[PDB]
């Protein structure tokens, strides 16, 4: 969807007069989703270090 | 198909340096003369030369 939007960077909504959230979406890339899930770090954060 | 052939390339929405908008005067330069009624009844002898 973002590629289809950026290929049309002469027409709304990535162009013209975008609403701020749409402008932010057009600007920001798509981070990796699988790479961010990590159970060990989450459990370590939840558990007190003591 | 014939209806697209009438229209030609679809003009863009917002005007650009390469191509004019559908509502700009540059795009409608020949269309205004084509759709004008006076193009039919005003002259007394049509000019068929491609000037």
């Amino acid at each position: 969807q973002r590629d289809l939007y950026l290929s049309q960077s002469k027409s709304p909504p990535c162009g013209g007069n975008p609403t701020p959230e749409m402008n932010t979406f057009c600007r920001t890339a798509i981070p990796d989703f699988i790479s961010t899930v990590n159970f060990v770090k989450k459990q370590n954060d939840d558990t007190p270090k003591d | 198909l014939v209806m697209q052939n009438v229209i030609g390339t679809l003009p863009p929405a917002q005007t650009s340096g390469s191509t004019p908008a559908f509502y700009s005067y540059k795009y409608n330069q020949p269309l205004i003369s084509q759709l004008n009624s006076n193009s039919l009844i005003a002259p007394l002898l049509m000019d068929t030369s491609a000037s």
